[PDB]
């Protein structure tokens, strides 16, 4: 549920929770919210799982046939434009929790947030999740400008731990995702 | 004996007569050439004069499909404006769903799938237009592609269609092309443009020139005659 | 007249014979020999596949393409339009299987396919199928072997043969094969009539013998083909 | 035999033969290219070339190497116009199987789904048969590499090593004797025999920059091709 | 037998590949196969002499159709 | 290449008499790269002869002693090698081998009278295959005739 995206100079760093709860009952104890669209382009999903999977599968088919025909690097901004057009037309039906964060050869690491309205905007950091209401004051203070990939794993762990421990929906094991020119990096942390 | 009737059928020599008639159909039209420098791409069009004929600066074969892309076309003019709107509508689909500049490689590929398709069916007919596609971008660079009515997609540093003179592209290797900044290039091409295509065939003529590249920051427009004026300035004194 | 959507190109000759459909029989005659035998417990098929060059490996392309687990089949003559009706029969055999809940007999494959195959010949603008299908399998405890033609007419033969010199191999299958025999004896005379027009070289990849068991169709690998036929028949 | 207007459309003949389809035999001759496929134990190697009549030819744009999937590439012959329309269709059904099925693609039976669309091209009422010839490689799990060459009659074809085209008939003659007998195949052994099989045909033996050698070997399953570097080293390795 | 031996030259490969391209074009093209031995320039006819003789006449153009075999 | 063959060969002529035979064996890779190019027409025929010139000047040195002709079987090692990488295709410019071999057998004409027949027949058994490789090409056929008359 709770999702986080932070961009540093040479890429972006993503994180998400595992435990997902439908009502009072827990649907799944361990769930990976990151979507492997492409090696250089990831996103974080929330809300309805069925709506986030198919749209990610649609862009994978759309861009996949397009990007392979390009024989070009996987441009991040154009991939997020496919989410912008679809979430805007379906905004009265589909629910959009996708936030596109990925490293690009030309434009570097960038984060694009696409809320339920379908708009696309670039910011230095991204926030999301139901448990993010309590950390809104914490994310607007502890966050610093010009972060490093090292401390990005620490800061995303501080933002998720406060949201997962307080809010009842978010929880489980903490999983982080690091994106840079060296490729995809994932890890499992707890406590 | 009638093997040239259906455009969907082959020929006793194993080729398409509809395309063979379409290749020379573009040759009878006036010459429209193109060339690309390092930071830019240059276009040109010849305008023939028989009687008057009409106002200068009319029905020029130079068209602008997109911000960074342009059209140098030859052959039947009405078939070119139809492909100009198709390329314009295709450029509208790219700027909508995506919102950035359409790469010249796949922009020529979309038209390559079209021009090829009309040659396959006997219902419709092939195209009598062989045009030039070129563009420049900061993240791409200068490319130039030569499209033929048969539907083959490819490009060189330069190509020539229209009338068969072909001597206007000879002096280009005698001058600096990829080394030059594309500024003086405009007036360097126009020298033999006037010399060759002798006045015996056509008494008078008129020349159009267009350019797209870094100096315009990716924009494409026809170079005005008053600015920088050195286009036809150096062209008159270079005839010898 | 009308559209140009490919109205029927098939007309009637002054004697009433079909024009382009009878020409598809020439492709069957100018094709490759394929034989099959309906005897006793099940049906046995013997086809012929020979490589035009030494660089061809028969382990990839398979002549036998069974429609159902219990239904085998082979063909004669002409591939490109053959795979069209094959996969079409895969989609068509599902309505009988989903609605009636049953391993559809070969007789129903004959009625449905030959009707569409006849409708395909009636539709113009397209060349009729030059493929003569041998339909076999096991249903209701008694197997069947049925032969179709480009025109759609379906027959029933104990031992049948198609391809080059099919009238000569039909007389051999009329004499050497009679009444009914076991599947092992059926494979014997099925290769002997295939070795008629076959070249002087017979290996595991030169001939492939399919068999329809009462338990359902089982396609034999080239292993069992070289074991029984070496030493052909 | 021929009667009536059958010469002017695509259909059968009074003798049951074909004319249009058989005129596609020499449809490759106008291109005048050659492609030969050689497969090894763990590897598969394709050899092709291109013609450079003018120095303006760009190596990237006129490149005849087409890449369908990262793991599986391809190559074409004949006129390049009909080939490009089949390129996206080979990419289309590819992405369909990557999306829906999610694995290494029908390394064996993919030629059936492609030839089906290629047969629709032939089976259409009035349309061009598209005489371009499709050639694919393949990668499977513990099956070794695969090589497949499809022809635009609507049928699927592929084997260990196959060469079909203008001059490819003499190339297979050497491959029949070279493979067996009995022999194995290594990486450089298949690259060295890619020239020798063509050496029985023409092999002008000039600078390698014009010839393109496709290669796929299983270490990293992703298909890929180097640029100009060690291809010349493999050319001087086979000649001692 | 009228050709020079051919005690070295092995008839095995010439009864296969040249047999594919035969017209026929039967009787006296085999004599042309011997009339390319006078083209030599070689004491005992080379393998390239035979193969070159039959491959010129007559040509075949394949295969989009007969592939059913 | 023309200039490449003149600068390397004329600079290695001092290595023969002054320096040891190690540089003579180390002379192989550079002179081979010159023949790998094949810039021809007749230049490399004269270029590689300068090697074969001082190489026959080393025949005075080496083949006399020391000793046993093992240095000569190393010569045919790089005689076969010199024809390996060119490949020269029995051309053009293959005459660099004729005058070489003709001067090689000219030394063999002096060896039979100067030294016993044992080392020269091991030298003659090597050039029997050199003639099979030397065709049928010009005088190499009659260089076979003069050496086989000596064997009789």
């Amino acid at each position: 549920t709770t999702i986080m995206a932070v961009q540093f100079d040479g890429g972006v760093v993503l994180g998400a929770d595992s435990r997902t709860t439908t009502g009072s009952y827990i649907a799944n104890r361990v769930t990976d919210k990151l979507t492997p669209i492409h090696d250089r382009i990831f996103c974080c999903r929330s809300g309805s799982a069925a709506d986030t999977q198919a749209v990610a599968d649609a862009v994978t088919y759309q861009l996949g046939f397009h990007s392979i025909e390009l024989n070009e690097p996987p441009l991040v901004h154009t991939a997020a434009s496919l989410f912008k057009e679809m979430c805007y037309r379906y905004r009265e039906d589909l629910m959009a929790g996708i936030i596109i964060a990925g490293w690009d050869p030309q434009e570097g690491g960038q984060v694009y947030s696409v809320p339920m309205g379908g708009m696309m905007v670039r910011q230095s950091f991204a926030i999301g999740g139901s448990g993010s209401s309590y950390i809104y004051g914490y994310v607007d203070a502890t966050y610093r400008e010009g972060m490093t990939k090292e401390e990005c794993l620490q800061f995303t762990a501080n933002a998720l731990a406060l949201a997962m421990e307080r809010d009842g929906s978010s929880g489980g094991v903490i999983r982080l995702a690091a994106i840079a020119e060296s490729g995809v990096e994932r890890q499992v942390l707890l406590g | 004996t009638g093997y040239d009737l259906s455009a969907s059928t082959f020929s006793p020599d194993g080729r398409v007569f509809q395309v063979e008639y379409a290749m020379k159909a573009v040759e009878n039209s006036s010459t429209a050439i193109g060339i690309r420098c390092k930071d830019g791409v240059v276009f040109g069009v010849e305008k023939l004069v028989l009687s008057k004929l009409y106002e200068e600066g009319s029905n020029k074969r130079l068209f602008n499909v997109d911000r960074h892309v342009g059209m140098a076309v030859a052959g039947l003019l009405a078939d070119a404006r139809s492909l100009a709107d198709i390329a314009r509508e295709e450029a509208s689909n790219f700027r909508s769903n995506f919102g950035y500049n359409i790469p010249l490689k796949h922009l020529a590929d979309r038209v390559a799938m079209y021009v090829h398709a009309y040659t396959l069916y006997s219902a419709v007919r092939p195209f009598g237009c062989s045009f030039m596609l070129g563009s420049y971008s900061v993240n791409d660079g200068a490319q130039l592609y030569m499209i033929d009515p048969s539907g083959v997609s490819y490009g060189y540093w330069g190509c020539a269609i229209g009338k068969a003179r072909q001597a206007a592209k000879t002096e280009i290797e005698k001058l600096q092309m990829k080394e030059m900044t594309c500024r003086d290039i405009v007036k360097e091409v126009a020298k033999i443009i006037y010399i060759v295509h002798d006045e015996v065939k056509d008494k008078a003529f008129e020349l159009e020139l267009s350019w797209v590249g870094e100096l315009t920051n990716g924009r494409h427009e026809i170079v005005p005659k008053d600015i920088r004026e050195e286009a036809e300035k150096y062209a008159k004194e270079s005839l010898k | 007249a009308e559209r140009g959507y490919s109205f029927s190109l098939t007309t009637f000759s002054p004697s009433g014979k079909l024009v382009q459909i009878e020409y598809a029989l020439a492709a069957v005659a100018g094709g490759a020999p394929s034989v099959g035998i309906k005897a006793a417990n099940g049906v046995v098929l013997a086809t012929e596949k020979k490589q035009k060059s030494i660089l061809y490996d028969e382990r990839s392309v398979h002549k036998v393409e069974p429609i159902t687990k219990h239904i085998g089949l082979v063909y004669s003559g002409m591939g490109p339009d053959y795979r069209v009706l094959v996969h079409r029969a895969r989609k068509l055999a599902q309505q009988y299987y989903l609605v009636y809940q049953e391993p559809i007999p070969t007789a129903q494959l004959v009625q449905r396919v030959a009707s569409v195959m006849q409708e395909y010949t009636q539709s113009g603008g397209v060349r009729p199928f030059g493929v003569s299908l041998l339909i076999c399998g096991w249903n209701e405890g008694r197997p069947y072997l049925f032969q179709s033609d480009p025109s759609g007419a379906y027959f029933a033969w104990k031992a049948t043969a198609m391809g080059k010199n099919y009238v000569n191999g039909k007389t051999f299958l009329e004499k050497r094969y009679n009444e009914d025999l076991e599947l092992e004896d059926a494979i014997h005379t099925a290769i002997l009539t295939l070795k008629e027009s076959f070249e002087g070289q017979m290996t595991e990849d030169n001939i492939e013998v399919g068999i329809c068991n009462e338990a359902g169709f089982r396609r034999l690998t080239p292993t069992e083909v070289k074991d029984y036929l070496a030493a052909i028949a | 035999s021929s009667a009536g207007f059958d010469r002017h459309i695509t259909i059968f003949s009074p003798e049951g033969r074909l004319y249009q389809v058989e005129y596609a035999f020499k449809a490759i001759n106008q291109g005048g290219l050659t492609s030969v496929a050689v497969r090894g134990k763990d590897c598969a190697v394709i050899v092709t070339q291109k013609k450079v009549p003018d120095k303006l030819l760009d190596s990237s744009t006129v490149t005849h190497l087409f890449k369908i999937t990262e793991n599986i590439g391809c190559v074409m012959t004949g006129m390049t116009a009909d080939s490009r329309s089949q390129v996206q269709r080979a990419r289309y059904e590819a992405a369909n199987w990557k999306y829906k099925y999610g694995y290494e693609i029908p390394v064996d039976m993919l030629c059936k789904r492609i030839a089906d669309i290629s047969q629709v091209y032939t089976q259409n009422a009035e349309m061009r048969p598209l005489g371009c010839c499709m050639i694919l490689i393949g990668i499977d799990e513990e099956q070794g590499p695969q090589v497949y060459k499809c022809d635009p009659a609507g049928y699927y074809c592929g084997f260990k090593a196959t060469a079909a085209g203008v001059k490819q008939t003499e190339s297979t003659s050497f491959l029949e004797k070279k493979v067996k007998k009995k022999f194995d195949w290594t990486f450089e052994q298949t690259v060295e025999t890619a020239i020798t099989c063509l050496s029985t045909v023409l092999s002008i033996d000039f600078k390698p920059s014009e010839i393109e050698v496709g290669v796929v070997t299983v270490e990293n399953p992703k298909f890929r091709i180097l640029t100009e570097a060690e291809i010349d080293a493999h050319l001087v390795a086979l000649a001692e | 037998s009228k050709m020079n031996l051919s005690e070295e030259v092995d008839l095995e490969d010439y009864v296969a590949r040249p047999d594919k391209i035969s017209g026929a074009d039967i009787n006296s093209i085999c004599q042309e196969s011997g009339m390319l031995a006078v083209r030599e320039n070689r004491y005992i006819v080379l393998a390239k002499d035979f193969e070159k003789a039959y491959k010129t006449v007559i040509k075949k153009d394949e295969q989009e159709h007969e592939f059913y075999k | 290449m023309a200039d490449g063959g003149s600068e390397r060969a004329d600079g290695r002529i001092v290595k023969m008499e002054v320096d040891y035979s190690a540089t003579v064996d180390q002379r192989l890779p550079e002179c081979a790269k010159l023949a790998k190019e094949g810039r021809l027409q007749e230049v490399i025929e004269t270029l590689l002869s300068l090697e074969k010139q001082t190489r026959t000047a080393s025949d005075m040195v080496s083949t006399s002693r020391i000793l046993v002709a093992v240095v000569k079987m190393c010569y045919e090692a790089k005689e076969w090698d010199l024809l390996n990488e060119n490949i020269m295709l029995l051309s053009k410019r293959r005459s660099q081998l004729k005058q070489a071999v003709a001067k090689m057998v000219q030394q063999c004409c002096t060896y039979v009278e100067e030294i016993t027949d044992l080392p020269i027949k091991l030298r003659l058994i090597d050039t029997l295959r050199m003639v099979t490789e030397g065709k049928i090409y010009v005088e190499i056929e009659r260089a076979r005739l003069t050496k086989t008359l000596a064997t009789i």
